[PDB]
């Protein structure tokens, strides 16, 4: 009911890194404090590292196990965007803002970081556990994918959106907004594929899959809180970032056809500024009574 | 969470396997002992309250100046002597959130229920203290409920208009289209729902002065009206609601319907304008015989005959249209069009269905005009004459644009008080007053029709509540017998009050002499058929009240012949959406959607049980979706035989049933004499 | 592929390293030997042709009845005695595809160029055979070209209005907004481009009848107007074109501008509504000093001062608005707003820029009103008074809505004939006749302002063509010297003709006595500064023609003082889109965009070299994008100093230049006295 | 030395079939004989099948086994083109020219056609035989992919090109030329990757790999001959098409670094004829002149 519509929306959102000139960001970058520059670098590396997993494994593995030519095509398109567009865009932002030696060090740090690794390996673990012709294991991986696309990225997206909403780092913020817009549709699409599997299950199996999804969400959420304090306490933003994580967790759940887990909260206004019944023919004698 | 919210949520927490309905009552007490009494503004006496409300531009001083303060005090004391108590939390909540007068900053409550009722009664009486007390007793007993515009806005300085619905006829011209857009914006600014008949507008691909394939059809006018209603949205408080009605024989009927398809493009899709389809008996006959039908280009018909396509009878002129080479037409499959209607109603609940011949076979004012379309709620069915809005510096030919004032009888309270006659007459007087004090300075046809037709709409609520609280199944023949008798009584006393007003004022409605009221035809079925209850239980229900017989109807017919009727139209059964909460009544004559409804307000959730719901009457409060729609159609037809205008008839469908079932329900409604069908709500 | 199309495409085929420009001439011959003569309806005599055209509702009887048939035949013979030949294929193609009268079946040609010119001349003369022959000699020499409405529709029964530029003032009311929508629809129906001033409309979040946050702002009005213009699209022939102008100090200015962003949502973006921004000198001063500016809520200013924000001088009112607590305002960065304007113009060419003080420091009719906005082409700059359209059955207060009369001098043809005076006076007479014969019955303020102001727009075209064919670079100081002298003579003879018409008819335009013409201030710079050419080449170009001196200007000033002036406005330089093809001229006073333009008609390609383009003048026909925009601004300001209204001034930018360059061009235009900036076309 | 330039070339060649309006072919299609229309539909259906498998299976699987994020980005982009652009374009052509029943019938015909099934079996079999960290199985699949890109498509491409060259079906032909332009660069790129693996081998191993490549080519060739006769005999063109496929077989071998195998022949000359703006802030000096 939905793949051709998503095909259309995906291909019409096509873009390339070269379209946004990045050099003018240096005019606001130079005015940020060390903690702001440090947080930005670390957040950016976090997003880059997670998105690489999605391009190399997450999207291609789902495309491999999903049946249907049109679904495979949409999934291929999404994998292409991760590897050919998003990855080059993150690299471009880095090369503009930091010298080569600084980039290498930030990636070394974020590569060793406990909270980034915990979530990266949790997601990758579920992708590696998919078994041929087993729709339960595929569903679990789709849940992981939706959580990455619609939830885990957002502790990171917060900061570029925060600057973007203030008139700072506008070129890289525009790029991030385009990336985020792609991840949103990726999350919604994979969510619909997961619901299709979920709806084929018994009531007991459904309850079991719901417990899986909520348990996974809880593990990731508790690690996100730690990840958040680790990066954002030094710039005083953690309270507001936490509200943004919960709001996006609720969107991820709704993508999977589940109820929101967290109470509704308002979001930081600066970040906000950055952001058929069955047809049956008449058989005659239906006109007579 | 508030204490009353917890008490109201305690209803669903079952005790010994039964719902805790009594907890609801506790909630109201809490809602008053913790919120309403603390948030109310009290004065030393009524004089200070009235002065504060008058000088602070809360109340109009003119209607209060017709009474001495002693009379106003007596009216307020009469209102408060009843010691009215809201039996459910949601009734009081809905009144004090939607209808009670608040301060400018909306931080305090200035009007209680008794205060609002007293103000409305004083406005109704127009200087008569005894009449004001009668209105106070009628409303505090909750026998009669003025419509949401009238109840909310009567006697208020910052008020809008007291008329709920307006119906506009749009002539086939750019000047008329622009005037219709202007009048729609003006009336939506006044707060009323606007319905526009687009059947006179020529279809897409017609000629504008000899250049062919030039018109955008009714879809362009639909887009213009949709943007106009979006712009005029009651100052951003309530979304602007409009209705477009098109005859099913219009060539644009498909494109019209395509405005509501969920796959429609943005250049065609219309989202704030409801759509209604007017189906003559000819279309149903063609669909029944499976003969391919023809939709027509209105401008070619107007050129050939000098009259609009919807201005004449299709049942007698369809063959002439088809055989006329100078009339342009397109071939359609009427059964496919019916299936498209059913599919559209399943998907979105649109279009409204108006069976034109069912309306006009009993229409009393066919001489003035045939009813060609309905209102936004598809219950107003009145004669309308299109207006000729000419160029600037040229005089406009002002026609008749329908507009009536709504008011609902609470069937349970009316029959409990054994006061059908008194309630009907007082409600007719109040609606006549609302019509008389209505003067709209930007809708000329509406103003002229209000002054001439003097049409009012007297509805009814709590039919299902009364039936379930008296142990009568809504689908049972006993319920239909009760509806027949009760609404025959309502029609009898409404006609009697209209004739009495005509006698006391020496004037009838315009062109009454050509109506079936003047010729006595209207009373035919009333002077030959007896509408007394056929069941002993219903007769006992009507005990203590004089049920009119054929002799009383003959006397009323003679009285009307001697004196005439003041109102062209008297009875119309509106949906009565939110004001039914305050009256502790089921919405309109429709069956209840659910026994207990869960509604989310703010961050809290509340449960409203149906009025009088309990263990002994749980199964008598059968949900509408679980009911046979054919028996609901039978009930609505039984009521409709005594209602001169239409009834907002919502179809309640299950997800399992197909579009063929919806088409069968529609065709049975047409067969049974149903005038209009409001909504196809699917569970 | 037709033979003439092959001969036209043979231009690009280079022989001896040169374009075969002369081949274009051959194409014309083919286009007449193969197509035009074959599909041209011929009659035994002109009497039969005129009878057939009148009887078949092609022509009007009234204008032909003013002459005897002998006089009409003499006028046609005078038109045909020139033996006019189109020099390029595109000229004849554009005339016979856009302006030549065709049968109802659109397969035969009823009007040749001489026939159309004779008919337009007979319409212009209004019964004078000698005047008709003078008009025929003017148009067959191609010295003067009536605008597309006048040229296409003059003398035709099936026609739109002869005026297509309309400026409407919209007052801050729902009645006025609905009337503006209606008038826009009626004028688009007539085929005219409609510009609406939205500065008087209160911003989003303002109060309606003392209820807060109720107004939708000017964006909802823009949505309504966009829907109205989409609906009214010349009977489905051309896309409905409308413009909306907002003052930059209006608070909605960002949302206004946001209507043209690509990222804007469907409920925000207007697609068929052009937008223009009026920029007072105060905004430029605030941006220059980098002081933060304030955008004001118009209704609060109106409540505080009793006048609209755009009706008073912001230079003296801005500080009082800022210091007034009862005036609501929002903080903005004027430099950020300028950068947003430049970015939007880079993306889409919008908005049009109106420098209010540049217009009003030379406006002759500031007593009537200051020029608050421009037209759809951003060259009409006239005083306008808003109208108070009240409710129904209430008298409206009719103001002044601008509608000027377009017509363009062909600078090359005018100057090679040494007939600046005669051409200007005859064009003024024709424009006066068309303004007097215009009667719009659905736009009251437009009709009133046409009767009172008698404003006409006499433009010029082929400036770059004339300069290039005379070995003068468009950016050279000699070109600006020629423009200064030529347009000073045009202004002199236009004022002389206006004063002569005022003396003959004994009447001036309404409120002329308060104008700078009456006080003699307008002639100040003309009685002190000599505008004779400063270069010998330009003086030799003007050889054989009397150049008005300071003494001549003093005599003209005395003549205007004694006799008055018939036209409130006389000169405005319109873009001249398609008539420049028929006249074989470059468009307006703009520099050429391309030396040879490639167009696609049907499935065929066609090539139009600029008029007179050859190897010798290839370098002088410099493309507009390659030119320095500062020197183009200098030339346009040189012309503007002699034009009472504005000039359609399109910026021609390369993709390399950024928004800083666009802002610099805009600020230099403001500094140099440019009144309006039309478009930012990026190559 | 080459991936970056292939990356740039691939992304700059990006297109969608919707860019080309197809209603212009309606008349030249109507005018073809029933035999011609039948061959044309079947030819494009055979192409659709090849692109379906190249997009779903071939390109993603090669991407999985090739090392380097940039090489993977190119291969992912090529995969997307196969199924999201190329395979879909054929449906755009079908939906314009043919009624639904004829479309349904031709897709049923691909399922039961023995030559088309054989070629899919052979090519996809080799893709699915790739073993992780086994460069020889990867080489074999890359040879198969080059043979699909640069040889197997051409029995299909002949006919749209043959019409394009006569000024017939030129809109459909424009789509096909864009597809062909893509496959040419895809065949070169995969060829270069195959040569990398081949060049690592001993002389003895190389000799075996040449045997594999030539044996596979001959086996595919013999099947393609029968396929060509089956499709083209009814339009009289089989011998001409055979010359064309031999020509392209030589190009495939060359893409693999091997000598041409078939002798040169004259190809039908008809078929040969068938071949935001940058933003700067305003300075205080820009307000003065
Ligand atoms: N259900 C209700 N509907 C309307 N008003 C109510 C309701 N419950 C309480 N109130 C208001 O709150 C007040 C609280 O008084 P309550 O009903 O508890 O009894 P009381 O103090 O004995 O007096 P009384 O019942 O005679 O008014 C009432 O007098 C009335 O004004
Ligand atoms: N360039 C052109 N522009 C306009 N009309 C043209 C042109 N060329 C030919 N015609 C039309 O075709 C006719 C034939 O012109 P041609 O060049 O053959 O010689 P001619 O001496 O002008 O002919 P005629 O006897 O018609 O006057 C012209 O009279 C005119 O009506
Ligand atoms: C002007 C206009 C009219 N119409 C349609 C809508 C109206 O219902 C219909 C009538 O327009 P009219 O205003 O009646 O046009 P007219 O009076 O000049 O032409 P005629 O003499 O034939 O009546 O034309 C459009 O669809 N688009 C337009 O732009
Ligand atoms: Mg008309
Ligand atoms: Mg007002
Ligand atoms: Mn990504
Ligand atoms: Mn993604
Ligand atoms: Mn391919
Ligand atoms: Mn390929």
């Amino acid at each position: 009911d939905f793949t051709q519509m998503f095909y259309n929306q995906n291909v019409k959102q096509f873009w390339l890194p070269e379209e946004i000139a990045l050099n003018g960001d240096l005019l606001t970058w130079k005015y940020l404090g060390k903690n702001e520059q440090d947080t930005y670098m670390k957040v950016l590396a976090g997003l880059t590292l997670l998105d690489t997993e999605q391009g190399n494994t997450g999207m291609p593995i789902v495309a491999e196990h999903v049946d249907g030519h049109q679904r495979k095509a949409v999934l291929n398109f999404m994998a292409m965007m991760e590897n050919a567009v998003h990855a080059k865009s993150y690299s471009n932002i880095f090369m503009t803002l930091a010298p080569t030696e600084t980039i290498n060090e930030v990636f070394e740090w974020v590569k060793q970081n406990k909270y980034l690794q915990k979530k990266a390996q949790m997601i990758v673990g579920l992708y590696k556990a998919i078994q041929k012709d087993d729709e339960i294991s595929l569903f679990k991986a789709m849940v992981a994918s939706v959580y990455l696309e619609s939830f885990l990225f957002y502790s990171g997206f917060y900061y570029p959106l925060y600057f973007y909403g203030q008139g700072k780092l506008m070129q890289s913020g525009e790029i991030i907004n385009l990336i985020l817009r792609d991840e949103a549709i990726h999350g919604v699409y994979v969510g619909l594929l997961a619901q299709e599997i979920y709806n084929k299950q018994t009531e007991e199996k459904k309850a079991e899959l719901r417990e899986f999804a909520i348990d996974l969400l809880n593990q990731l959420y508790e690690n996100e809180l730690e990840y958040t304090e680790d990066l954002y306490d030094q710039v005083g933003l953690s309270h507001d970032v936490k509200k943004f994580i919960r709001y996006n967790a609720n969107k991820a759940l709704m993508n999977l056809g589940f109820d929101p887990y967290f109470e509704e909260e308002d979001i930081n206004p600066i970040v906000l500024n950055g952001l058929k019944a069955t047809v049956e023919p008449l058989k005659d004698d239906d006109f007579y009574f | 969470v508030p204490k009353w919210i917890q008490l109201n949520n305690e209803i669903m927490i079952q005790k010994d396997g039964k719902f805790q309905f009594d907890k609801d009552k506790e909630a109201v007490h809490s809602y008053f002992v913790d919120y309403i009494n603390q948030n109310t503004v009290f004065f030393h006496n009524l004089k200070e309250k009235l002065d504060y409300l008058v000088e602070n531009q809360y109340y109009e001083e003119e209607f209060l100046s017709l009474y001495s303060f002693e009379d106003i005090k007596e009216v307020f004391k009469t209102a408060y002597a009843k010691k009215f108590r809201f039996p459910s939390f949601m009734s009081a909540f809905k009144f004090y959130n939607d209808y009670a007068l608040k301060t400018n900053d909306k931080k305090k409550i200035l009007e209680r229920y008794e205060d609002r009722i007293s103000i409305v009664a004083l406005f109704f009486a127009n200087g008569d203290t005894e009449k004001a007390k009668e209105y106070v007793n009628l409303m505090i007993n909750q026998e009669y409920q003025p419509s949401t515009p009238t109840f909310l806005n009567a006697g208020r300085k910052r008020r809008g208009e007291l008329v709920s619905c307006f119906l506009l006829e749009v002539n086939d011209s750019l000047n008329d289209i622009s005037r219709a857009i202007d009048i729609s914006m003006q009336l939506s600014k006044l707060g009323g729902g606007v319905s526009l008949n687009l059947s006179k507008l020529r279809a897409k691909g017609e000629a504008i002065k000899d250049v062919e394939n030039a018109t955008k059809g009714v879809v362009g006018v639909m887009k213009l009206l949709d943007n106009a209603f979006r712009y005029a949205d009651q100052m951003g408080q309530r979304q602007g609601s409009g209705a477009a009605y098109l005859n099913i024989f219009h060539r644009d009927i498909n494109d019209f319907l395509d405005t509501k398809k969920i796959s429609a493009d943005e250049d065609v899709r219309v989202k704030t304008l409801s759509i209604g389809v007017v189906i003559p008996d000819k279309f149903v006959e063609l669909a029944r015989e499976d003969k391919a039908a023809y939709v027509f280009y209105p401008h070619t018909i107007y050129k050939e005959y000098g009259q609009h396509m919807d201005e004449m009878d299709m049942n007698e002129m369809y063959d002439k249209f088809v055989d006329n080479p100078r009339v342009k037409k397109e071939k359609i499959n009427p059964r496919k069009l019916l299936e498209k209607l059913a599919m559209l109603r399943s998907e979105s609940g649109y279009p409204y269905i108006m069976f034109q011949d069912n309306v006009n076979k009993v229409h009393a004012n066919n001489h003035i005009s045939k009813v060609k379309f309905s209102n936004l709620c598809s219950e107003v069915l009145q004669a309308s004459q299109v207006s000729s809005y000419t160029d600037y510096d040229e005089e406009d030919e002002i026609g008749l644009d329908i507009s009536c004032n709504l008011g609902s009888l609470n069937i349970l309270n009316v029959m409990e008080h054994k006061s059908i006659e008194k309630t009907v007459k007082l409600a007719t007087d109040s609606l006549t007053h609302v019509s008389e004090t209505t003067d709209i300075r930007n809708a000329p046809a509406v103003r002229r029709a209000n002054k001439a037709m003097k049409s009012i709409g007297l509805g009814a609520m709590n039919l299902h509540g009364y039936l379930a609280q008296n142990g009568i199944a809504y689908e049972s023949p006993e319920a239909r017998d009760f509806a027949n008798t009760f609404f025959m009584m309502v029609n009898f006393y409404s006609i009697q009050r209209s004739a009495e007003i005509a006698k006391e004022k020496g004037e009838t409605f315009d062109q009454y002499e050509g109506s079936t009221y003047a010729t006595g035809e209207y009373f035919d079925k009333y002077v030959s058929t007896d509408f007394s209850p056929k069941y002993e239980k219903i007769a006992n229900l009507f005990e203590g009240m004089h049920i009119p017989t054929t002799e009383d109807w003959k006397k009323l017919k003679a009285f009307v012949a001697e004196h005439g009727m003041y109102h062209s139209y008297r009875l119309c059964i509106a949906p009565t959406g939110s004001i039914s909460y305050v009256q502790s009544s089921t919405a309109s004559v429709m069956p209840i959607m659910e026994r207990i409804e869960e509604r989310t307000y703010g961050n809290s959730k509340t449960y409203y049980p149906m009025p009088g719901l309990a263990s002994n009457n749980w199964f008598f409060y059968k949900e509408a979706y679980d009911m046979d729609m054919f028996k609901v159609v039978d009930m609505i037809a039984t009521i409709q035989q005594h209602i001169d205008q239409g009834i907002s008839f919502t179809l309640f469908l299950k997800d399992t049933m197909t579009t063929r079932d919806l088409n069968r329900i529609d065709l049975y409604a047409h067969h049974r004499g149903i005038k209009t069908i409001y909504y196809a709500r699917t569970k």
